[PDB]
């Protein structure tokens, strides 16, 4: 349906994978030249994007407003084939209590998983660093599956980060961080 | 939570 529509389309459209120190990761373009990835997955000064080597022009690992991880790095590059700006999908507000997580990383490359119910757990630890703004979807998710896509037809609601037990864990990517960047 | 990355 227009869900599993939404997903294979930004898939093909603004997914793609960066290879770098930590493995492959689902390179999220939002716009133009700016893409987001992990910030464990550790980015480096050159990646390889789609197995394209390109360097950093700009690697800016957003923290949150309450000067705490974010783990979003954002990952700027001289990026000559555009990324479609998808900012508009990415909410502040998700009202998408319905996702669906969309892994293109290094244990699942093109891989939709419909993750059902997702919430919030607000401010946790991640891996024993305190992350703000974590997403809890009650779903077993593993390892491997980080980096993922959580988006619905709309909505984008961040990427998975990671885990803990059965909840899988993802980070909120609220449109007030993005729309204000340029 | 201390969840870990995946």
């Amino acid at each position: 349906g227009p869900n599993t529509e939404f997903a294979l389309s930004l898939l093909r459209k603004n997914i793609m994978t960066i290879t770098t120190s930590k493995g492959e990761f689902t390179g999220l373009g939002i716009h133009d030249r700016v893409c987001v990835i992990p910030t464990h997955a550790q980015p480096g000064d050159d990646v390889l994007v789609n197995g394209q080597k390109i360097r950093v022009k700009d690697k800016y690992k957003l923290v949150d407003p309450e000067n705490i991880n974010l783990e979003l790095t954002v990952l700027t590059l001289d990026r000559n084939e555009k990324f479609r700006d998808i900012r508009g999908f990415i909410s502040e507000d998700l009202e998408g209590v319905d996702a669906t997580l969309v892994v293109h990383s290094n244990n699942f490359t093109n891989t939709i998983l419909e993750v059902g119910p997702v919430t919030m757990a607000g401010l946790i630890n991640l891996s024993s660093t305190p992350t703000n703004r974590m997403i809890r979807y009650d779903y077993a998710t593993k390892t491997g599956q980080c980096g993922g896509v959580l988006c619905a037809t709309g909505k984008i609601f961040g990427i998975h980060v990671g885990g803990n037990g059965r909840q899988g864990f993802s980070a909120q990517l609220k449109k007030q961080y993005f729309v204000e960047k340029q | 939570l201390e969840a870990l990355f995946q």
